[PDB]
Order: structure tokens, then sequence, then C-alpha cells
RNA sequence: GUGGAGCCGCCGCAGGUGCAGAUCUUGGUGGUAGUAGCAAAUAUUCAAACGAGAACUUUGAAGGCCGAAGUGGAGAAGGG
RNA sequence: GACCUGGGUAUAGGGGCGAAAGACUAAUCGAACCAUCUAGUAGCUGGUUCCCUCCGAAGUUUCCCUCAGGAUAGCUGGCG
RNA sequence: GGCGACGUCGGCUACCCACCCGACCCGUCUUGAAACACGGACCAAGGAGUCUAACACGUGCGCGAGUCGGGGGCUCGCACGAAAGCCGCCGUGGCGCAAUGAAGGUGAAGGCCGGCGCGCUCGCCGGCCGAGGUGGGAUCCCGAGGCCUCUCCAGUCCGCCGAGGGGCACCACCGGCCCGUCUCGCCCGCCGCGCCGGGGAGGUGGAGCACGAGCGCACGUGUUAGGACCCGAAAGAUGGU
RNA sequence: CGCGACCUCAGAUCAGACGUGGCGACCCGCUGAAUUUAAGCAUAUUAGUCAGCGGAGGAAAAGAAACUAACCAGGAUUCCCUCAGUAACGGCGAGUGAACAGGGAAGAGCCCAGCGCCGAAUCCCCGCCCCGCGGGGCGCGGGACAUGUGGCGUACGGAAGACCCGCUCCCCGGCGCCGCUCGUGGGGGGCCCAAGUCCUUCUGAUCGAGGCCCAGCCCGUGGACGGUGUGAGGCCGGUAGCGGCCCCCGGCGCGCGCCCGGGUCUUCCCGGAGUCGGGUUGCUUGGGAAUGCAGCCCAAAGCGGGUGGUAAACUCCAUCUAAGGCUAAAUACCGGCACGAGACCGAUAGUCAACAAGUACCGUAAGGGAAAGUUGAAAAGAACUUUGAAGAGAGAGUUCAAGAGGGCGUGAAACCGUUAAGAGGUAAACGGGUGGGGUCCGCGCAGUCCGCCCGGAGGAUUCAACCCGGCGGCGGGUCCGGCCGUGUCGGCGGCCCGGCGGAUCUUUCCCGCCCCCGGGGUCGGCGGGGGACCGUCCCCCGGACCGGCGACCGGCCGCCGC
RNA sequence: CGACUCUUAGCGGUGGAUCACUCGGCUCGUGCGUCGAUGAAGAACGCAGCUAGCUGCGAGAAUUAAUGUGAAUUGCAGGACACAUUGAUCAUCGACACUUCGAACGCACUUGCGGCCCCGGGUUCCUCCCGGGGCUACGCCUGUCUGAGCGUCGCUU
């Protein structure tokens, strides 16, 4: 239950802060869980999705053990595009159908200098949660 | 517009009264506000007591209320003079001073003087760095509490006398009657007239 | 309705011109130019008797009736029929004023809360609260209350030592202090008899907080508990008493139907 | 049967609580009705070209009108 | 010709201006228009939204700048 | 007791049609509307007795000669909690518990017994008590008598019971008391003997007394003030273009 | 005649500063109607409100008595509850209508002119420097202000000087830095639980079912929102005196700057003018033989003046010290910047405005001022063929669905096309009564009864009766073990190691004092504490009843299941 | 027979009601409570690769620097992916910049007309010669400089 009297609990103001979101908040809210192999090696739960993560889809019409990299992350439409899941048009041109990153599981991160520093900070802040149990 | 047996009424709603309405919806919102104006003042001060200085014993005016005891404004100069403390040092002791108050009784003079010496003997001061003029050792063994509440020495304490039991004697069950009221009530109003007839027989020769 | 719908400049057309005598807006050009202005009839008009924010929202109840209802709200939570006929599944639970010992007030973690209610056989009422996890019927959903829910047991205590944190994650539950009880928690909906888990030190304090009929309440200055209008209240025993049925006539048990 | 995401019973509570009319308000649609009417200042006709398509466009010829206080040729105001 | 007319400029609401009609003053003139006071007031027109059960009238007395209205008595209903 | 299979049996509605009878179109003001009285072409949605204050009476609930925290105050910093709880040397105050008079002011207990002062149309002392009396008065109490398988001896009961008794609420009446006035009158009192105080007896004025019933909350109805059930002027004012 | 000073004044694009306008919800100064009410209308009421005009601020205004009071007296202002719909005003009609005590919120006080005193002991500006950061100075030398009076000590509660007497060495800011900040100081960022497990439905799941005797997992985290549909666990988040980061803030201790108070007596000092007040005239107020304010005229006093609510003269008493000034808090806020919420409204509602709304558009202008939400989960927005000049079709295709095809969710009625059925010279429609057809349902069609008991016909199993084992309940009983209710008490028991209550009592207890001759007298009390008594609630032994829905054990009866 | 008319029902159209949704109100509350000559509020104009509006901006014009963040913006193109350079984007915002009118300020408001001072080049320039820069409103305070007066007076002749 919410106790902080400075953060909302109404329906209409939480939606309005969702669809009018700034694009740096919008990478935070488009996060996806790591795979069960990979969340044990990094002891971190979920990550904001970027451009060349290997990834597979866990619910929807296109799902099931189809590791294949993302290629384009629309923040404005809250949608990643993955290189394999597509759709033929009536014209015959093939287009990417778009799926939301909550319905999607990272199977290989793309590490750079920053994705070390994001994982290490998200992992270090969990041992203090373990140290509280005294 | 009237009817059967009812009241004849003067509602004062002939003026534009919807503009000057005051609705108390913030009144719990302000009662929890001026609690915080007391708590964050009480810890703001010191171990100095909350609810301000010490007030005098003061009897109310106006015959309806003259039988009771109220807390006043300040002790004043006459009562400060006898107690021995200076008139401008008194408000850093914690004693409020009301210089425009008069003492014309002596019973109520000595009541607040007894009140004010009783206060100073249950007061402990803090010297800055411990030289202590007119103050002794460790502060009453850390002063037995921190901060007081709603009046230092319980400022109303409206007290009455015992007057246990007597035996009804002669000259007491005989005299002091209703007639002594009515005669004293008449002698106050025939007083100026009868002293005018007295002048008339003095100019009579 | 804020000011009014009276931020309109408008007059009646008055005379003939074959229109109603309602005020019409001024000007030309726009659609809104010969239309019915303020009055509780018009598209864009002013409502009938616009609601005023100085309505008497709040009600006084004199405090011996508040304490009358709070003695009647506690005494019905000891009768097993009234507390089970309000729906609280209290079949398997033992003795109806449930009192667990005062060690329960220092629970600090809700695993200890859950197996407590399981071993007091009161989890089967919390599990009923998960069954009423509907969403709201009606337009109250868009006014940010979307889920309706049954209220379950209420745990009533004194000297909170961490107990408030262990039980509040459990749904449908209530924690109220035994110094400061509440008619809105003990009798939800106005119906009497909510199931309650007392603690020892809460349960003993009731004797000094409402007083028995010999001695008044100690923590309440001038309150003694309300006397009865009936002493013996099972009148199936009174009407079968030998004092009553020595005095009666006889039943008159023909029918004497209509005679042709 | 349509429809596609919420809703209802009982016990109490609370109203911006139920329409046929107010020459009611706003919106919609009929009959009248394929009806009244598309009649101020004399007037058009032949061929051709372009075109899916011509009483009305362009062109050629004929017939006419404004007739120099113009239905001609230029401006101020206004329009932009 | 007490001629006509363009532009410039002056006069503003109980005020303008009038060879005088109470004419004219932005389609408005026996006192303009726009906004507010204002949801002005009406003893006077019009309207006044579900069912069933039970009871069921009055247009007369007296006073009123009273006669299209009200108070008052009578009739009516409900609680007892 | 009798009758009948793959198209028949039964059934009804917002189905359609026929026929006989009855039947003018609603709303409205009105003595009277189908009216040659007014409003309505048609459909959809909107649309008019509200809310606050005061008061009256009924009703429901808590306490009850009292009642009431509404204004503050206290409780760890708590979603719900702008809630709830508590105070009592926070009951100040409000209404009630006492009326009357313009006012100064005054301000609600009688009846019996025994005796005495001219038991004088007037009273005085002591005791008993204690809200007077009359007529009705639900209810309750007493009750001669009455009612039971064989006759005299006893028990609980029940029903009937003429008559008698204590009488609630309440009504009518008579009497009493308090306040204002009015007439007639006489006596008493003393922080001081007076253009001082107190009392009497009869008659009238009062929203009084005659063993308290109010207060708080809620709901209902009615009246009023408010825009006040909705809609409606001809006007008036300020300030501007 | 010249020159010098000073006073009155000018000028300047002088050096350095300042004011203007906006916003105006609240606040301050003026100005100010009428509609309306009185059933008419003038005084009155509306209303000192609307409009007009000027000034501010985060609050403003007020504010330390020329007060209230009339007694045992209170003691600045502001706000609340009362006082109170009251005293009073009023064609005494309609209507209007304050205050003081009292209870609270908050509480805080001060300064000048004057009278004297100190050799103007004072301030501004410039110049170079002590020496500095983020710039302000106390230090240095010049130009002004200023004696027509700057600064110090002083203010009505009195003050000053000189005595005498006993105390005493202080406070303020700046600078560094360490130690904390009560919700645990503020601001900003980026982080911190647990299923996407098995079956299953579906266009797609957040559905539905399942997880050992540890309750499948987390929980200080089951607020919420978004995700192909309803999500504690897939994702933001939310929980937590959770963690880590960056900046900003209030306050301890080294170096500047400032620094004799109090009591008693004696002597001296002691106050604001065209103001108070009076007249008259307007307005205003509840203010009435005038409450306030303003004009004009007259115009003071000094044991005075003002007030003391009925005009005046006399008197006594009370009370305050006017015509100069500052001041926080409690209070107001429908404008602003940020926020939270709701028994609210749901696109004819709610703001005029959910959208390119103060927008299109209208008026010369002031001003007026709308309409207008919805494809789908995802554009996957209908390629290609074909007819036609094209709109527009017919096929094909996407999608769960085009019966969602670009104002596209659902798609009502009025109105219109069509097909089907029925009918038709007293305009249609309706009431009542049957009839004929039709749509459709139910039975299922000369095939309808259902369970009860008994005697018939063969079949198939096992109890019953009876007893024994065995647990569990029903009812009665010594109230036996426990048990509690109500009156009676006692052990005054626990009263000093008992609770509360009492306007019971005790002038012998105990503490600070008054009344008379260092002491004393109960010698009568005062402030406080003690301990007896009474009233009620807590145990022990007896006794009283019922053992009442408070119970268990034994034994009895009769049920029951195994 | 057909047509016409009427009553029901199906189906199609007209129309946008109902229902379900809601990045909007409305109400109450809390915290702060900040404009302007150092040019505010407002107005006008302009600015995007393809851009009319709304929104955002000011010739540095759909944004610059910085800090935080750490791979997008997206209707289509285009371009740097460099990030153990400096790093896309977005938020924050403390540095810089901010056309014209407006209290509006040289004077007028007609883009009308100046006046001094200095600068880069032309008469190597005073006496009105191109561009640029600075200055020039009113009120008023303190001070300065200049000086009016048969104002008052001094010392003089
Ligand atoms: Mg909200
Ligand atoms: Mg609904
Ligand atoms: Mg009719
Ligand atoms: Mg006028
Ligand atoms: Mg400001
Ligand atoms: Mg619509
Ligand atoms: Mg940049
Ligand atoms: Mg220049
Ligand atoms: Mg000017």
């Amino acid at each position: 239950m919410k106790f902080n009297p400075f953060v909302t609990s109404d329906r209409s103001k939480n939606r309005k802060r969702h669809f009018n979101a700034p694009s740096h908040i919008r990478r935070k809210i488009m996060s996806s869980p790591l795979s069960k192999e990979l969340r044990q090696k990094y002891n971190v739960r979920s990550m904001p999705i970027r451009k060349d993560d290997e990834v597979q889809v866990v619910r929807g019409h296109y799902k099931g053990q189809q590791i294949g990299k993302v290629v384009q992350v629309y923040r404005k439409k809250y949608v990643i595009y993955i290189e394999r899941v597509q759709r033929e048009k009536a014209n015959g041109t093939t287009v990417h159908v778009g799926i939301h990153p909550s319905k999607v599981v990272i199977t290989r991160l793309k590490l750079d200098k920053d994705r070390k520093k994001i994982l290490e900070r998200k992992a270090k802040s969990r041992q203090v949660g373990k140290e509280k149990g005294k | 517009a009237p009817s059967r047996n009812g009241m004849v009424l003067k509602p004062h709603f002939h003026k534009d009264w919807q503009r000057r309405v005051a609705t108390w919806f913030n009144q719990p919102a302000r009662k929890i506000r001026r609690r915080k104006a007391r708590q964050a003042k009480a810890r703001r001060i010191a171990p100095r007591p909350a609810s301000g200085p010490i007030r005098p014993i003061v009897r109310c005016p106006t015959v309806r209320y003259h039988t009771k005891v109220r807390a006043g404004r300040g002790f004043s100069l006459e009562e400060l003079r006898v107690a021995g403390i200076h008139k401008k040092v008194a408000r850093t002791i914690g004693i409020s001073v009301d210089p425009r108050r008069r003492n014309k009784s002596t019973e109520s003079l000595q009541a607040n003087v007894q009140r004010l010496k009783e206060y100073r003997s249950k007061l402990i001061l803090f010297p800055r760095k411990p030289s202590a003029p007119k103050k002794g050792d460790s502060s009453a063994e850390e002063l037995k509490l921190a901060t007081q509440l709603t009046g230092p020495v319980m400022p109303v304490r409206n007290v009455y006398k015992k007057e246990k039991a007597r035996v009804i004697t002669e000259e007491e069950k005989n005299f002091k009657a209703f007639a002594s009221l009515r005669m004293a009530r008449a002698n106050a109003r025939l007083f100026g007239i009868r002293a005018k007839r007295a002048k008339e027989a003095a100019e009579q020769d | 309705s804020e000011l009014a719908g009276h931020q309109t400049s408008a007059e009646s057309w008055g005379t003939g011109r074959a229109v109603a005598r309602i005020p019409r807006v001024r000007g030309g050009g726009t659609h809104r130019s010969g239309q019915g202005a303020f009055g509780n009839m018009c598209r864009g008009g002013r409502m009938f008797a616009p609601t005023k924010t100085w309505r008497r929202w709040h009600r006084r109840v004199n405090t011996t009736q508040k304490r009358y209802a709070i003695c009647s709200a506690l005494a019905a939570s000891a009768l097993p029929a009234l507390v089970m006929s309000k729906g609280h599944r209290i079949e398997e639970v033992p003795e109806l004023p449930l009192v667990v010992e005062d060690k329960v007030e220092g629970y600090k973690k809700t695993k200890e809360a859950v197996l407590l209610l399981k071993k007091l056989k009161a989890w089967n009422d919390i599990k009923k609260v998960y069954a009423s996890q509907r969403m709201r019927a009606g337009k109250g959903k868009m006014r940010n209350r979307r889920r309706i829910q049954r209220r379950g047991p209420c745990i009533i205590y004194n000297e909170d030592n961490g107990i408030i944190k262990a039980f509040r994650n459990i749904p449908g539950i209530t924690l109220l202090n035994v110094s400061k009880l509440n008619i809105l928690k003990l009798a939800p909906g106005g119906h009497v008899g909510r199931f309650c888990i007392w603690t020892e030190s809460a349960f003993r304090k009731l004797d000094e907080l409402y007083g028995t009929w010999r001695k008044a309440a100690s923590l309440k200055s001038n309150y003694n508990l309300p006397m009865h209008k009936m002493i013996n209240t099972d009148l199936s025993r009174i009407l079968k008493s030998p004092e009553i049925q020595r005095a009666l006539r006889a039943p008159r048990k023909k029918i004497h139907r209509r005679v042709l």
C-alpha cells in the first residue's frame, strides 16, 4: 500500500505521465527481463533494452525459442523490432511487426563500458538488501 | 405569508450573503498545522518550558465573575519590586511583566509575591561556561524531566475554604436578616437627600 | 458547479418573432448566436439550483450513543451466530472471543502472520477475501476505486511493537487499537458482528475501559455501561413457565369456517 | 440474434431521482414537393479543332447589341 | 444656385445636431449600442416527469388602496 | 364412461385480417372544451419543489434536573486517517431548572391537634405532618354470595360476584401561594427612630406556583428569508465604445 | 565701480542613484449607485455593497492605552466560541443591530522630539593604502553636510547627577573546522522482493485448474498504471530511521569588534497646537440632546486635558496621558507556481474550451464567441485481375471480425427503399367480443401418470432382532470434586508493603507566615503535606440459596455409529 | 393481373441516440508565495531539408554551452558511431545570447528626420561626405560645476 503522500494513485494522472513521458524516462519504462541463465550470472533481474541484444519472445502470436537480435527500438510507440519476427504486407513487402519489451526476454546482453556500470550498480544495490537481514 | 401560530422572525438574509461565507473545510488541516507550530517550537527552544512564561494570579472583573481566579498578563513592577528581581531581567528569567497593571489590594499583592518567590526556588538556570553566579552544582541532577506543559504552577487553581461546622448561637439566629438588606438598600438611596434636609435646618437659624 | 453557467451575455427576444421567451445569446456569425441561454433547459445552460459547497456534509452524534453502539458492536462479535451470519467463515476456529497471547504483538514479519492465522484456523476467512477480488460495477472505476473486496477479521491490540507491519500486507484485514476503537471498522456497512482476534492485554483492558456494571470505566471519566430493558430474553422459556401457564385460558383451536 | 469488457441481486446509505406538452433547448427528419421556381436591360446561327463527352470552350464566317455622359481606354478609396 | 459632391476635421447619449418631421446620430431613436449590477421584479400567462390503495373538498363569514390577491373562520387530511 | 399417429393436437402474445357493438383530441385555464379557446409536424437526448439559515409540531434514539464539545487541546511521523478516540480544575457557554414589573425592585406550602389574648369579623405558642378539596376516573384491593362422582368433617385453586375501598393520567370546579396595581386598615422591627423598613384584609392584571422534563442527535411536514419549482418583461444604475 | 560671503533660486546628455508599468484572489485609502424589499412610495432597505480611482505584500492593516470598567477589578493587536439576533436604531413599519467581562489560538515589546549634559564627541563623499576571498569595512589624508543642532546617555513603567553600599568581569558578529539536524534539514540523479513453472482456453492472455504433512514463491513490498482481456510475482513502481552520489542550509571552537551594572537617600528635570474643544453644516453609525469623519467659523489650558454611553450647572471619586514613530506570531487568499485527493461530471454532461479554444467566424469598434472524443491487438490502410474517361463496382486478399475499409467501437428512433404476408369506396387509429389466417412453441403424435404399502412370480446379497467389544452424543442426580451469583458478616484483614471517591473530622501532627509583651502564648488563623472516619471495589474462614446458556469425573437410563 | 395505399416482420440506407471507455474538468486541501528601466505583462514579425496550425524558439532563431544521463530521432530522407576522445538522445538548467513595437526612452510615429562622440577606409580634416559603434526621455535625490539677484551684508572706491 502506498504511504508516500507525494506520489499518485489515481488512474488518470498515471496514464498521462505514461504517454507523455520524456525519452530518458522512456528507456527506463521499456525494460525487459534477463534470461534465467543470465540473471544468475549477473544476479540482476531486468534491464532496459537496447539495439543489439539477442532476445526471444515469450508471449504472443510469434513466440517460442527464437533468439534473434533487436534492430530498432521505437520509444515513441513503446516497441522494439526484432530482425526475424516480421509480416508480409498485401503488397508483398515484408515489414517488422512490433512487440512490447515486457513480453520479451534478453538472452545475451550487449556489453559496453556503460552496460558494465549499469549492471554493477544494479547488482551492488542488492547485497545491501541482503545485509539488512540481521 | 404568515400562517397559524408560529414565530415572527427576522432572518438577516436581505444582504448578499453568499459571497461572504466562511466554510471550515481546512479546519482539521489547520488543527494539525498549529500542533506542528507548537511541537517544532517546543523542541526549537530549549529545556525551557513550553506554553511560555509564568502568569499571575488575577481575579476577574464584573460582579458575575469576581469570585474566581484567572491567569493574567504579567506580574508587574510592584510585585517584582518586593520579590527582589529587576524589571528588565525578569523576562529572561522566564517571568512575564505587565507594567500597566496596578496593585490596590494587599492580599492579592502578596499572593503573586508568594507565587513569584515560589517559582524562583523551583527554577534552575544554566550558566554559559560554568562560573555560576547565584547557581550551584550539577543542574538539579539533570532536572528530573525536560519540558513542562500548559502552565508552570497550574495557574488557575481556583481554591475554596473548608469552614467545617459551627453551632447556631444567639445574635446570629436573631439579627442579620432580609430587613438588614432592605434598610441598607434604602439608606444608600436616601443618603444624599437626607444630607440636604440637614443643610436646610442649619440655615434655619 | 463553479461560478454558474452564467458567463454569457444574453437577453430575451421578448416580443413576437415566433420563438420562445427564453434568453437568447447575442451576436452573429457562430452557431451559438440565437440559441437558448442560461436556464435549466438549454444546451450549455445552468443547472437547477447549482450545488453549493456549504451543504451540511458532516453529522454530530452525541458520545453516549457512540459508546452505546460500540458496546453493541463488541457484544455481538462474541455470539457465533451473528458473526457467522455476516459471512465470516468461523467454523473451524476455537473459542469466539479469540485471545492470542501478548507475544503476538512483536511479530515483525508476515510469514509469522500467515502461519498464525493458519494455526488459529482463521486463514480460511482470509482465503475468502481473495475470492471477492472483483472489479467495481459502475462508473466508480474511473473515479480511482476499481476493486471491491470483502472486509475480513480485525486484529485489535495494545502496545504496537511491530505487529502493524506484519499484518498489513494481508488483504482484507484491519488493525485497530484497543484504546481507540472505531464503529466504522467493527461494524462495516452498519451490520453488526465482525470477526475479531483479540490479544490478552487488549482483552483485559476492556474491563477498565468500559467498566462493568458494578464499577464505572476507569479510563473513561463518567461512563458506565448501558443497562438492559430485558433481563431474561429467551421468551420461549418464559411462556412455558408454570407461573405463566397457570393463568392462561386454554387455546381456542377450532376454525369455524363459513356456513352455507 | 447482434455486440466485444465489464455487470448485477439482497441489507442499509446518498441524490443533479422517472416526461408528451412549457410559441421548451440542442440535434435529426418528414409531408408540402420533383411542386414554387431557375422570365429586368431585343439574339443568335453554321462548320471545324481539341475531347470519354459540347445549346454553353476556342477558332472561322454570318447575323446583332453597347454607340465616344459606352458594355471602350486609365486611376483614387476599398479589396489583398 | 439657400446648388451638388469627394476627402480632411469638429460636435457623443438626457448628450450631439436639426430651413423643425420629436427628424437624424452605423438596417436600432418619444433617449443609441456594448458590458456589468442581474438568475432585477411580477397579486399575471405557460409548464411542472412512476404505479397501486385509502380518505376527500371549496367558491361563503370578517378585515385589507381590498374586488385577477392575501390574512381569518368554515370545509379537508394525517398523527393520535 | 367414450373419442384421435407424421400432419396433426394445444397455445398465446405490440402479428395481420374480418365482422357486430361501443367510440370526437390531447394538455389546459374555465360555471362549461370535440370546440369556430389556446400550445403541439415528427423522433432522439436534456428539462422544473433544490440546498443553507431560523422556527413550529409530530415521530425515532441516547442521557435525564439536567443535557451538549460544536470551540480548542491531547494521542509515533503513518494508505483508508479531512476519519475515529480521549479531556472535566477544558462545562467558559448555550437552552432548561422561576416568575413578575415600564422601573426601583421583589420573588412561589399549606392543612390538623392542644391551649391563650374582649377564642375580638383579627390572631398567638407548641406538636403532628405535609402539596388542599369536590365530582368523574382505566387499573388494582376487599368481597357476602355462587359453581364441582353418596352424605357431616379440610385444603390450594379457578370462574361468577351484588356491594365496598385506595384512586394514575386527565378534565371541570372550589380554595391557597408569588409578582404588578387598587381600596380599606392596623401592628411590628432597629448598624439608628425617618417625606425609614416589614406585615395584614379584600378586589383585579400576569405568558406564574400547586413534587421537576428538558437537552442533544436524526427524520418528516408546514411557514419564512434567500435566484428559491422552472421560464418571462415595459423599466432602472454604473462604466465604456 | 570692483571683490568676498551668505540667503533665495536657476541650468547641465554633470558623478552616482532612484520613481514610472503590469498582476490585483486576499489587503489598504477614497468614490459610490440603482434594480430590489416595504405588497404603492419618498425616510428606510438593498449598501457604504456593484461599477469607478489610487497604493502595496507574501501577507496587509492593526498594535503597546488620552482603554475596559464601577468590583475583591482587569491590562497592546489580531482570530475563534460565546455574549446575541441581545442593549440600541427604524414611516418604532419593513427591516437593521454592535460591545464589555468569560473560554481559547498566539503571545513581545520598544524608539524619538522635547528638558538638561558631554569643546559636534556625528554622518556622507573622494583618494591611496592594512588586507582578503564572493566585497564590506573599523585604520590614513582631503571635499562637503551640520550649531536654524548630527551623535551619546534618556521616554512617563518615571529620568538624571552626586553620595553611600555591597556585586561583577561582558556580549556581538565575521573565519576555519569538527560534532549533530526528531520525522529523523532541503534539492537533484541513478538503483534495490518474488512463477513468466505445469496443464488448458484464446486473435492474444492478466482466464480456468494444479504445486507433499509446510502449506508452490515474495511480503515493512496484495497502492497504482502500462503490457494482444481481468496481473502481488513479465515491466515502471510501491515498502523500508534502504544503500551509495552531487550541491545547498540553521546552530560548538582559534583571530576582529565592543564592555561597570544594582540598591538606598539627597538634590535637580519632566513632554508633542489652527491641536484639543465649542458652534454650525454634510456624511456615516446600534451610538440614541449628535459614535465616527469632513468642511467653514470661533479657538484653548497647565493640580491641566481626555474619558466615565440623557442635554446642563455644582461637587467628589475613578481612569488614562492625545495631537510623533516602529514591531514578529495566531488571521485572509475563487489570481500564481507546484502538489495530493474525492460517496463529483462523464463528450447536449463537466470549465466557454477533453481536439490546431479564447480557435474559426461575427461586429467600424467596445464586445460576442462555436462546432468538434472513439479503426484495429497490430496499418497488417485492401497488392494483383477486370469493367468504366473517372467517381464507382465485381472478384482476389489482410484481420477473431471489414457484419471494424481512413469522422472507420456499439449503430436506437423519426424518415425512406426493398421483399414477404394480409387487406382496402363511410380519413386513419382504438375499446370490448369472438372468428379466420399466419409466425412460433410445447408435447408427440388413438403411446402416456407418478412415487406409498400389501399380497403374487422367480432372482441377487447382507444386516436387522439378540448379545458382546467400542468410541461419541441426550436426559435426570448427591452439587461429590471444581463453580459463580446475590443479600449477611467477620478477620480493620491487604488500611503503615488497598484502589478510588467525599464542600466527613482532627485549632494537640509536620513545614514558609499574620495577632502581643531575644524568647513566648493555640493565642485566633494562612500556603502545603500527613492520618482517622464514611462511601463504594480486592482476598481469607463460616453461612444462605440455586448450581441458572459455566462446567468436567464417577454412576443411571435410553439413542447412535463402528 | 398489375399499380397505389395501409398494418406488421426481415434486409439495406438515412441518422448518431444508448452503452462501454477518458492524457479534460470541477471541488476541497497542503506547500511555497517569485514581475519590470539590468526594458516586464502583452503585441508584431521571423526562424525547420521537405512544415499551413498548435507547440518551442529569436538572425547563435524547432535551439548554443554546461551538468546529469548513456544509444537514439522517425512521416520520409540525410549524416557523423565515434563512447579507455568529447557521448546520439532526453531531462535539468547555474554559463552565454535574446529582432521590432510596448512604462518605451533622441524627436515623431509617416521604417519619417536628426544631434554630438569615437572607429575602419575616401577630400589623409575643420566649414553637415560611406559603413559601424557609443550617446541623447521625463520626474527626482545627494553631491559637483557654471551664475542669476535695486535679496541681506561686509570690505572698498
Ligand atoms: Mg483527480
Ligand atoms: Mg451502468
Ligand atoms: Mg380539453
Ligand atoms: Mg441611467
Ligand atoms: Mg512581490
Ligand atoms: Mg454527439
Ligand atoms: Mg549543448
Ligand atoms: Mg550611433
Ligand atoms: Mg511622454
